[PDB]
């Protein structure tokens, strides 16, 4: 538009601008600041109005760096709530939260731009078809099945998994899904974003030769961006996915990495904004903002946005507000544990804590449900005998309960997986194993039929037949 | 209350205890017309300017417009304390406090065209009867928003509102939806 | 109003021009650590200001009337 | 003519002083507040300018108790930070923060003095001396050996040897290190104050005959004397 602003105060990333009285922008309205750069005159830094202070000034978080902005700089309101370019042009490019190309290719077209902060889809139109999903992982295809066209959560401590798992899950599915995938690097570290971009362009997903063909459309609001940017790059990913689910009529698979950044950046801006602090240090509207992101991800009779948010549990505070609000939204949650990573069992997914509402029997298959129940019960018995084992010695318990302990060891080691993308950490090649194969493995493991193999023969193994082969390898290496 | 309302109530109590009330109100109107026009407000703000210079120019602008002595002491106290940066809001709420103490209540009538003085005095009768104020003051504002008649914004500050206006057709279509 | 007060207005604009200098302003409060300067409506956040006694400082807080 | 201002606002041991608009004191510039705290007239409430509040007002924390101070007295600024007497005239007298001897035996000579607030020693003039020293205790001499020329703390809760190690280490190395030790107890049980001063004049380090030959300079900011003192002991 034309309503010049004259930015009054710039307190960190939050800058409030004193508009004229009659012409004031609405909330969540983009504000391109015609401001100088460090060297040279032209630079457009973007801001979205967060609240209207009522002294003719409105508080706006900054999408670019807040350094270089003058008290009194001219700024116009767009009148459009931070539109983001989507369509056929967004396929293949790494996008800022602003809606720009970051890959220094030819710029995208503005033919089919879409607002970023829109209303939620009404409950009148909600497609709810309960269908299991085969990701490729032994444990989280068996112990906690994923809901196709439904939200999935990779909770975990700082560095227990949840990004190598996201890399393997995209490496598996993004080829299979006919609909595109919209990866969102919400406050993820840049070098892992670089690794994912290289891995996509090498795995034929990006197809650098024909950039307009890719089955992926990235957005990076990565770790080194002002707290405004991480507050809304999740909404940028959501806008691309919502376009691909509202118009293109195709089921899309958005991976958001570290959705906890979408709450922590909200914290860093809410502190300055004037909103009072909540519990342990997050924003007051933690739950409503988190819902404003998570609710827009729903299968809505035009498609199905399956999504796997790599929620970050702050120092494995599994009771903290940031995961406590996301557990309510996340259907097939998957709590990865540092406890089961310190002993090297990767992926560090907890067999007990990771639970899904797709483990209902009529939905997942009766024998699969029974095997999942027996595995979870055996692991629960092991977790309850961890105190007796650690203190009073392995021998001081029963000789049937000792069979249950050895069986729980066999199970919790068998649900380790060599990923294709985790070969650089393991050193061994990766084995992709289906659902029925892991069920047939667990049946023979916990049926007591093969309780003779050594414990290491079930470690980091693709299938039960590969475990049988590794038992022979180990028995030969023992005497040789 | 607010700090501005407190200072305004102080000045109004002075205009009461000393028999200079209406002169005080006219002087406050002159003073808010003065403390508009950003240069002088910014001069009396911006505490780098020495307090002696500020109060001297204050004395000069008093003896120029010839304000009442007590309101001159009031603005001088505002400069003395560090609450001079509120002076516009204080002089603004002085109308509220002066009218409330004197017993006059403001009624804002918004009509599509200029309202005649006889019917305006009739509206004054009505507002005086419903509120209970002595010399009700009707400041009219010609607005193009409505269609036929008038809105009365009488009350504390805008709060009460009676109107025969575009609100008629507005309610008509809105309750015509009825869904 | 301010009709015959043209000489007073010249006085006030003179005093303003004495105190309102481009990229220049007083230190209102200099606490332990920070200092709270006034004015400087030309500077951007992070602009190294000089204090004329030999101690540079950065401007991390661009509030309305005082720059922290 | 050190420009004097009037004290305006007093909040416990922290008092805000109003100065004339021209000259305000520098940061940490001592304000020896004049005035009367009794039937007589001792002007001994010295304060240090912590922060400039602006509009010719400075917060100053008082190194003594603020009782007997009225809003509207007269205070002067020395011009330099709070000066304490040092030198040979210092060795052998229980000192307070102000710099006056508390053992009321010898009025010190403040000709050789220094301000308490100095800049850090520049990085060029440090020591490459990394020598171990022998304390005289099995544990702190074997496991964590102390370091000559370095700051050596001994943490610990209340009621666990945290002051008996200080006293025993004094007893082990006071005369051996011919350098003149300076016990600077900040927040000390002044009963241990008399104990330590008496142990000094018993062990022969400080001399009740000779003040110059005492080779120790106790400084006591004991657990009283509101935190203007204990912040600067
Ligand atoms: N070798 C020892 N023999 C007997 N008691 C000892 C010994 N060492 C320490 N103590 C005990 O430790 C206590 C001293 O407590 P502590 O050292 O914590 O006081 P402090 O807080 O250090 O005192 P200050 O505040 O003066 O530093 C004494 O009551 C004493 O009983
Ligand atoms: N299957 C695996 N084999 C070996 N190491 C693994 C495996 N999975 C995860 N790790 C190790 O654990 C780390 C967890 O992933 P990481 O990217 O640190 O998570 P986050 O993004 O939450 O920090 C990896 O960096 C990797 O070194």
């Amino acid at each position: 538009k034309k309503n010049l602003g004259r930015i009054a105060q710039i307190i960190g990333p939050v800058l409030d601008v004193a508009f004229p009285p009659g012409k004031m922008p609405n909330i969540y309205n983009a504000l391109i600041v015609k401001g100088r750069d460090t060297a040279g005159q032209p630079m457009n830094v973007t801001c979205e109005v967060q609240q209207l202070l009522g002294n003719n000034r409105v508080r706006a978080v900054a999408m670019s760096a807040t350094d270089g902005l003058t008290r009194g700089m001219e700024v116009i309101d767009t009148g459009a709530p931070l539109s983001v370019p989507v369509g056929g042009a967004t396929l293949g490019r790494i996008f800022n939260v602003l809606g720009e190309p970051v890959d220094n290719l030819g710029p995208v077209d503005t033919r089919t731009t879409s607002p970023i902060h829109r209303s939620a889809p009404a409950f009148t139109q909600l497609d709810t078809k309960l269908s299991i999903f085969e990701t490729g992982i032994k444990v989280v295809d068996l112990l906690a099945p994923y809901r196709r066209g439904g939200k999935i959560g990779l909770f975990g401590g700082a560095g227990v998994g949840k990004t190598v798992l996201i890399m393997e899950l995209i490496n598996n599915i993004a080829k299979a899904h006919g609909g595109v995938s919209v990866f969102g690097g919400v406050g993820e570290r840049t070098r892992e974003g670089n690794d994912l971009y290289m891995e996509m362009k090498e795995s034929g997903v990006i197809n650098e030769q024909n950039i307009a063909e890719s089955k992926v459309a990235l957005v990076y609001g990565q770790m080194n961006e002002p707290p405004g940017a991480r507050m809304r790059v999740g909404l940028t990913a959501l806008t691309m996915a919502e376009y691909f689910r509202d118009v293109n009529e195709q089921d899309v698979l958005l991976f958001i990495d570290n959705i906890f950044r979408f709450v922590q950046a909200g914290s860093e801006v809410s502190a300055l904004l004037g909103r009072m602090p909540s519990a342990v240090g997050y924003q007051p509207t933690l739950s409503t903002e988190m819902g404003s992101l998570q609710e827009r991800i729903t299968s809505t009779k035009e498609g199905s946005i399956t999504s796997i948010q790599a929620v970050y549990v702050p120092a494995d505070d599994l009771t903290d507000p940031a995961p406590a609000t996301t557990f309510a939204h996340l259907d097939a949650t998957t709590v990865l544990s540092r406890g089961l990573a310190a002993k090297g069992i990767y992926p560090a997914v907890d067999p007990l804590d990771s639970t899904s509402t797709m483990l209902q029997p009529r939905i997942v298959g009766e024998e699969h449900y029974e095997i999942a129940q027996r595995v979870k019960e055996t692991l629960q018995r092991y977790k309850e005998l961890q105190d007796i084992i650690a203190i009073l010695g392995l021998d001081e318990l029963s000789e049937e309960d000792r069979l249950t302990v050895a069986r729980a060891r066999k199970i919790e080691r068998f649900l380790s997986q060599p990923f294709f993308v985790a070969e650089v950490f393991t050193g061994s090649p990766g084995k992709y194993v289906g659902l029925a194969e892991t069920i047939r493995g667990f049946q023979l493991i916990l049926s007591g039929e093969l309780d003779s193999l050594p414990e290491q023969a079930f470690y980091l193994v693709g299938n039960i037949d590969e475990a049988t082969a590794k038992a022979m390898n180990l028995e030969m290496e023992s005497k040789l | 209350d607010s700090t501005a309302s407190r200072y305004a109530s102080a000045l109004a109590d002075v205009a009461d205890v000393t028999g200079t009330l209406e002169a005080t109100n006219s002087d406050v109107e002159k003073l808010i017309r003065i403390f508009s026009e950003e240069p002088v407000y910014y001069f009396f703000a911006n505490p780098v300017i020495s307090i002696d210079n500020k109060r001297s120019v204050l004395d000069e602008i008093i003896t120029t417009s010839g304000l009442q002595p007590h309101t001159a002491n009031f603005i001088n106290i505002l400069i003395d304390s560090e609450r001079i940066n509120l002076v516009k809001e204080i002089l603004n709420e002085f109308e509220d406090v002066f009218n409330k103490i004197t017993g006059t209540e403001v009624a804002v009538v918004t009509s599509v065209v200029k309202l005649e003085n006889d019917h305006l005095a009739q509206i004054a009768k009505g507002v005086q009867k419903i509120t209970g104020a002595k010399n009700v003051r009707i400041k009219t504002v010609i607005d193009p928003s409505l269609v036929a008649g008038f809105t009365i914004r009488y009350g504390n500050e805008g709060s009460k509102l009676v109107d025969m206006s575009v609100k008629k057709q507005l309610e008509e279509i809105a309750a015509q939806l009825e869904m | 109003a301010d009709e015959i007060s043209k000489i007073i207005r010249e006085r006030i604009e003179g005093y303003n021009r004495e105190v309102k200098v481009v990229n220049t302003g007083t230190v209102l409060q200099v606490g332990d650590g920070i200092a709270r300067i006034h004015g400087l409506d030309e500077v951007m956040a992070g602009e190294l200001v000089e204090f004329e006694e030999g101690t540079i400082g950065i401007a991390l807080n661009l509030e309305s009337n005082n720059v922290g």
